[PDB]
């Protein structure tokens, strides 16, 4: 039917609290798409991206989790957990590059 | 360790 971005966000949070990261990603992506199309809503993109990035990381999609973390930081450069996540992903990527340069 | 909300 029609769920608001806030509806989707709330459903995403229920999924997240049940450790259903598949449905977390679906609900949060729908919330983000509706916000990106200009829906007026009290939820902010930053919180949606925070749940989405975490859910995508749980699914093992590290590249997508990095991209979402960067998107979050563009919107909130001082976000503490996103900054931590980024340094972790950059460490891993630096390791991989070091490996390639020795082999 | 990536942290979530
Ligand atoms: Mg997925």
């Amino acid at each position: 039917s029609f769920l608001t971005a806030e509806d989707c966000f709330e459903l995403g949070k229920v999924a997240y609290t049940e450790a259903d990261y598949y449905h977390t990603e679906l609900w949060m992506e729908q919330a983000l798409r509706q916000l990106d199309e200009g829906e007026i809503s009290t939820i902010d993109k930053v919180s949606v991206l925070d749940y989405l990035s975490y859910a995508v990381y749980q699914q093992g999609d590290l590249d997508k989790a990095l991209l979402l973390t960067k998107k979050l930081l563009e919107l909130d450069p001082e976000h503490q957990r996103a900054n931590g996540n980024l340094k972790y992903f950059e460490y891993i990527m630096a390791k991989e590059l070091e490996h390639h340069h020795h082999h | 360790g990536p942290a979530g909300p």
